[PDB]
């Protein structure tokens, strides 16, 4: 009854009234690829690096199973595909969202989305949350408040799993192009620091390592996970 | 036996608690590698004889991370 028409992605969705993690279960359960776990709300919703994440009713929290069979150095941009994905979808409802490094999707700087990858050995899991017509957190933005009224959940569903679905047929063609489109849509020129030196958000490698300007003009480069950043 | 790193990454937590008895293919720890949050598997069953590592520790492939019972 939802008339999607993918190739890979969506061909089969799960909904669940309500559930711990749409990721957990994708990771826990035997599903073939392009499988999607969505659920009106979450209660144990995860966030990356050990965060959590809020999922009230109204939005929309889903999972994607995949199986690329890719070089190690492809998979790191996987979390890029959702959040591209994202970023296309909100550009057809007419808002302007833009990527934070390397996961998050924003809108006038306030929180709108977020990429969580998961690794199962062959498995890989894609799981996005996106604020549309739910209560969100101080600082966050919602898609209803962007617009200024409720949005259409089944809609704003059906456009991002068929954005997902492009953008992995030709993430299995040509693994470049996502970084392309990335370097294209993330906040950059923006002063960052990085605990534990500051510079310039000016890039992003082949391996979507972001690219820090320093003041003398020297670059470094960040893996995720390996260093705290933030906004000045 | 010994179960060591599938790859290179920093360790986001353990699963498992020690004398804890795993289960194949079990999730033991994971490791954020390649923008991922990777969960290692446990290649028999048994029991968490030792949790070689810690959390927030780069381990790198092949590098040991749970000995089991
Ligand atoms: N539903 C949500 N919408 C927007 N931001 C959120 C939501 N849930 C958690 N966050 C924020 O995302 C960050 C983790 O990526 C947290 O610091 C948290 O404040
Ligand atoms: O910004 C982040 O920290 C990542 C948030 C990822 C949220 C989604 S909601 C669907 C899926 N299920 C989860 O438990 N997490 C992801």
């Amino acid at each position: 009854m939802l008339g999607l028409k993918t190739s890979i992605i969506g061909r089969r969705v799960i909904y669940f009234q309500e559930i711990t993690s749409t990721n957990e279960f994708a990771k826990t359960s035997y599903l073939e690829e392009g499988t999607v776990i969505v659920a009106d709300k979450q209660t144990m919703g995860h966030g990356a690096l050990n965060r959590k994440w809020e999922s009230p009713e109204g939005g929309l929290w889903l999972s994607i199973v995949l199986s690329p069979k890719v070089p190690q150095k492809d998979l790191p941009k996987i979390v890029f595909l959702g959040a591209v994905g994202v970023v296309e979808t909100l550009k057809e409802f007419s808002i302007d969202g833009r990527i934070k490094w390397p996961n998050d999707v924003l809108v006038n700087y306030k929180k709108i989305a977020g990429v969580l990858v998961e690794g199962k050995g062959d498995k890989i899991v894609l799981g996005i949350g996106l604020n549309v017509n739910n209560k969100v957190p101080n600082g966050a933005t919602s898609m209803k408040l962007e617009l200024g009224s409720e949005v259409p959940l089944l809609s704003v569903f059906r456009s991002l799993i068929t954005n997902l679905d492009r953008l992995y047929l030709n993430f299995l063609k040509n693994p470049m192009d996502i970084l392309n489109l990335v370097r294209d849509n993330m906040i950059l020129g923006v002063r960052v620091k990085i605990l534990g030196f500051e510079g310039i958000a000016e890039d992003i490698d082949d391996f979507g390592r972001l690219i820090i300007r320093l003041d003398s003009g020297e670059v470094k480069k960040v893996i995720y996970g390996d260093v705290s950043l933030r906004f000045l | 036996n010994v179960v060591s790193a599938p790859m290179p990454g920093k360790v986001l937590r353990v699963l498992v608690r020690v004398g804890d008895r795993v289960r194949v293919g079990q999730g033991l720890l994971v490791l954020e590698a390649m923008k991922m949050e990777n969960e290692i598997p446990s290649p028999r069953d048994g029991v968490v004889k030792r949790i070689l590592v810690k959390e927030g520790e780069a381990v790198d492939t092949g590098q040991p991370l749970i000995e089991l019972g």
